[PDB]
Parts: structure tokens; sequence; C-alpha cells
């Protein structure tokens, strides 16, 4: 069949600067080339059909070239809801084929993490379990790292974490690190803090909170 | 007015089968094509079949195992895919589309997670995240809401039912003992609260459950 | 006016063809890999320039029951134009034998 590649497979890119994802045939195919976004946890959606035409609803921003074997999609002033996962598709010849994929992340000015601990709520307490919640917002760029301490001591089991995808309403990254624990085990100690380091900061952002 | 309409999630035993539907409103013309697309989580698109209702017929992916078998019902505008034997290899998200006949997917729908696991249906924890009553606000207030023990995916979270779209981070899960874990947070200005309700509303479809959580302050 | 019905049925029958003969194309093409004639729009022009037998080959079928439609389109094509052509000279010849006195 025909084999679409997609490249580059990570694309970065400075606001307001105009980005070119390119599309390629192993074949001629004139130019019955579409492209489609997908954003995170969301389902593809048609931004340009036959290599250059628009599509209703997608900004002009969006602009399409190409014919042949060699496809481009140009986003002129490139903002944060651009950022998602982009797709070609060929109706040329059965079957029809899809790309690889192309993401795109924004390179924006550093932003440092707004940390935030939670103390266990009552509703889980009341069931022989706490888990210490602790949100790392808003932060760039996505590399960080996170440390839990209990009483001064550091704590490592039982600590699990989640980051997200580039947020695509501000350009940024979180983090999400979760200290689960047994009712007993929670009772028995009285600080927890919860620490950040981050490339804006030498000091590491901490939050600590008192159960009393 | 979804044009594809698809259900939330679907769980499968290994070595059994499911029956996946996608009911189509908007316009329906006699040279449509409904087509199905697999994606695995952290992965791309990939084309499984189509099918054309007005005439019945399907023709599927031969690069691949054939997995699916598709059918349609005119009469209720809904086209079916089956998919039997399955493994832990066909665990993805399967959509569908529809194709004018002239080449492009105008249309998707929202997508149906499959998971193919032993593991038995377990309704979603919701926990309150509310600060501690010794700590700061500045002129935002960050609160939160902890989604946990739930299987499978996926699980929807909103704030105060969408109005609260903006400052929302929902963190994904993380598998442990066959059970999620999921958090979500919520940045409000810190004048809005607790004046305003803040009210996370947590959906799990495959136990076909939705509940909603008050954020009140810490006693 | 047995001409006229001939004619006129031809092209009705011809219209018909060519329309389902684009329909069937697509239906009959998609499913056998390389297939150009997949889509509508393209399979509908594909359907006039065989029935005209231009053919220009940008476009034909590559399986059994997409050439078995062809053949149709080609054959519906041809017919009609054999009897419009038909049917123009018996009313060119009825229209000159009038005008002197002959009726
Ligand atoms: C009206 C005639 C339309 C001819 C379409 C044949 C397309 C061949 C094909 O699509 O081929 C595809 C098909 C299987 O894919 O092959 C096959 O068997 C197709 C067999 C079709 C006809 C039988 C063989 C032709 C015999 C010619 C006379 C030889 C005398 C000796
Ligand atoms: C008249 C159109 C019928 C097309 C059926 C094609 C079936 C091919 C099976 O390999
Ligand atoms: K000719
Ligand atoms: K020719
Ligand atoms: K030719
Ligand atoms: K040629
Ligand atoms: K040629």
């Amino acid at each position: 069949d025909i084999l679409l590649t997609q490249s580059p497979a990570i694309l970065s890119v400075s606001p307001g600067e105009r980005v070119s994802f390119s599309c390629r045939a192993s074949q001629s195919i004139g130019t019955d080339i579409h492209w489609y976004q997908q954003r995170t946890n969301g389902s593809p959606r048609l931004l340009i059909k036959y290599a250059s035409e628009s599509i209703s609803g997608i900004p002009s921003r969006f602009s399409g070239s190409g014919s042949g074997t060699d496809f481009t999609l140009s986003i002129n002033s490139v903002e944060s809801e651009d950022i998602a996962n982009y797709y070609c598709q060929q109706s040329n010849r059965w079957p029809f084929t899809f790309g690889s994929g192309t993401k795109l992340e924004i390179k924006r000015a550093d932003a440092a993490p707004t940390v935030s601990i939670f103390p266990p709520s009552s509703e889980q307490l009341t069931s022989g379990g706490a888990s210490v919640v602790c949100f790392l917002n808003n932060f760039y760029p996505k590399d960080i790292n996170v440390k839990w301490k209990i009483d001064g001591s550091e704590r490592q089991n039982g600590v699990l974490n989640s980051w997200t995808d580039q947020d695509s309403k501000d350009s940024t990254y979180s983090m999400s690190s979760t200290l689960t624990l047994t009712k007993d085990e929670y009772e028995r100690h009285n600080s927890y803090t919860c620490e950040a380091t981050h490339k804006t900061s030498t000091s590491p952002i901490v939050k600590s909170f008192n159960r009393n | 007015q979804v044009q594809l309409q698809q259900p939330g999630a679907e769980l499968v035993k290994p070595g059994a089968s499911v029956k996946l539907s996608c009911k189509a409103s908007g316009y329906t013309f006699t040279s449509d094509w409904i087509h199905w697309v697999k994606q695995r989580p952290g992965h791309g698109l990939e084309w499984i079949g189509e099918i054309i209702p007005s005439y019945g017929r399907a023709n599927y992916n031969e690069k691949i195992q054939k997995k699916a078998t598709l059918t349609a019902d005119k009469s209720s505008s809904t086209a079916f895919m089956q998919l039997s034997s399955l493994t832990s290899e066909d665990s993805a998200v399967y959509y569908c589309a529809r194709e004018r006949g002239d080449g492009y997917f105008a249309v998707w729908g929202a997508g149906t997670t499959v998971t193919v696991s032993s593991a038995k249906t377990t309704p979603p924890s919701v926990y309150p995240l509310a600060p501690g009553s010794a700590a700061q606000t500045n002129s935002m207030v960050t609160l939160g809401c902890l989604v946990k023990g739930y299987f499978p995916e996926p699980v929807t979270v909103t704030w105060n039912s969408g109005s609260l779209s903006s400052g929302v981070h929902t963190f994904p899960a993380v598998l442990q003992s066959d059970l999620y874990t999921l958090s979500s947070s919520v940045t409000v200005p810190s004048s809005s609260w607790p004046s305003e309700t803040v009210t996370c509303n947590v959906a799990h479809p495959a136990s076909s459950t939705k509940v909603d959580k008050k954020i009140v302050p810490r006693d | 006016a047995l001409h006229w019905r001939a004619a006129g049925a031809a092209t009705v029958l011809l219209v018909i063809v060519l329309l389902a003969g684009s329909y069937l194309a697509v239906l009959a093409e998609r499913g056998a890999p390389g297939a150009q004639l997949i889509t509508y729009p393209r399979a509908l022009f594909w359907s006039v320039e065989t029935a005209t037998t231009v053919g220009y080959g940008d476009l034909y079928p590559v399986t059994l029951w997409g050439r078995l439609v062809a053949v149709v389109v080609m054959v519906a094509g041809i017919t009609s134009f054999g009897l419009v052509t038909a049917a123009l000279a018996t009313w060119f010849v009825g229209r000159e034998q009038e005008r002197r006195g002959h009726f």
C-alpha cells in the first residue's frame, strides 16, 4: 500500500512563529491528502482536505501545500491551542492510510511550578486509608523533581506521580505526586512536606501542612 | 448534536467478544461510508475497515489480523463492529468516522475505550481535596478532586458542570493492583471561594455511575 | 413517433447508467489494493469519459465487477448515440419529404 511518513516526530517552535509539518507518501498521490488534529484525550478533527483547500470553522492560521510525494501543513503564528497531534491521510488509492503523526510543542518562557499540598479528607480517613496529594501546576519546562519528607525524614515508599502533556491553555506542564498511606501510618506522624526542585529556582519550592 | 455517538467504554474478558455501536444522526446519504479507526494509548491512528450502510458491503485491513466484523442497521442509522477473540493487544480506543464518499473523514465519534482484562468493574471513589486551614491564599486558590480505585478506564471529570472550564488539570490515571487512581485540579480566584460553590463531577461510563462532590473548606 | 421513443428512452437509460455506474464502480473497486476509482466525484467523470469512449486512462476499474460495470457504461453510451443519430436521420428525412408536398 501507500505509506505516509511524517517528519519530524516532535516539532518545537516559539510562539508567534510560522511552523510547518511534513507528510510524504511512498508514491505519487497527486493532491489526495488530508490533515487532522487530535488534542489530549480528544477525537481527530479535519483541518485541511485535498492538500490546500480549507475547512469551515478552522482558522485561516492553518494552510496546506504540496503535491505528488511531498505535502506540508503550515501554521502562521503558533499559539497554545495548536498543541496537539497532527496526522495526514491519503485517499488516492485503496486502502486509506494514515501518517505516523507529528506532535507540536511550544518553546515558551520558563515558568515556576505552583506547589499545593492537600491533607487527607475525612471521607477517606473513615475507611482505613489516607492519601496526601501534592499538585505542581503550570511549570515550564517539563523537567521537574518531587521530594517527600515525613517529620524531616525523607519518604519514598508509597509515592506515585502523574505528568500531563503540554497544556494547550498556556503551553505549560503539570504534575501530581500522591503519597498513599494507611490510617494507622498517617496518625503516628505529624509534619508532611512536599518539595519541588525546578530550573527556575536554585532553592526547592516546598509546601507543608500540619494535622493539628 | 453529536453526529456519531459511541458508548463510553467496554470491558471484555480475554478471549471473549464485544459489539461496539455507532449511532448516526445528521444527514444520512446513500453514499455514506462508516469507517472504524483503532488507536492505542500513546500511538497513532490505524484503519480497521469501512462499510456502506445503504448497500451493506464492508472492507477490511488486509495488513492486520481480522478481529472485526462490520454490520449496519439502516432503520436505526447505527453501524456495528464485532470484535471477537480479544487479547490484551486489542485494548485501545476505537473511533467511528463518516466519509461522504469523497475520501476524507468529515466527522468523528467520541471513541469507545475497550479494555481487555480479567479484573472486575469497580466504581470510583471521589474524595475532596481542600487546602489546609493554615495555608495561605493569593489571588487564586487551587482546589482538587481525588478519584481512586476505579476500573477500567476512563473517567470524566468536570468542575461546576463545565462552567469552570479554564484552569483545570486532570492528571493521567495510575494503575496499581488492577485499580486506577486519578487526581484533578481547579484554579479559582480566592474571592470566588468559599463564596461561590465548587463541585467536581466524576463519571465512570464502564460502571454507569456519576457522582458530584462539593469542595467545602476544612472545619 | 417510434424513433423519438427509442432515442428518448435511451438517453433516460444513459443517465440512469451514468449515475448508477458511478455508484456501482466505487462499490466494486473498494477492497482491491491499488484501485483509484474509489470516490464518487471522480467516478462520476469516469463514467462520462467511458460512455463517450474518450477513455483518458486517468481512471479505470481493475476488478471484475468494476469492469463489468464499465462494459455496461460503454454499451449504454454507444447504443444511445446510435439511436439518437438514427432518430435524427429519420427526422431529417421525414422533414425533407415534407416542405415539398409529401404527407
Ligand atoms: C455490482 C457491485 C458488486 C461489487 C461486489 C464486490 C465483491 C468483491 C468481493 O471480493
Ligand atoms: K473513441
Ligand atoms: K483512449
Ligand atoms: K488512453
Ligand atoms: K496512459
Ligand atoms: K500512463
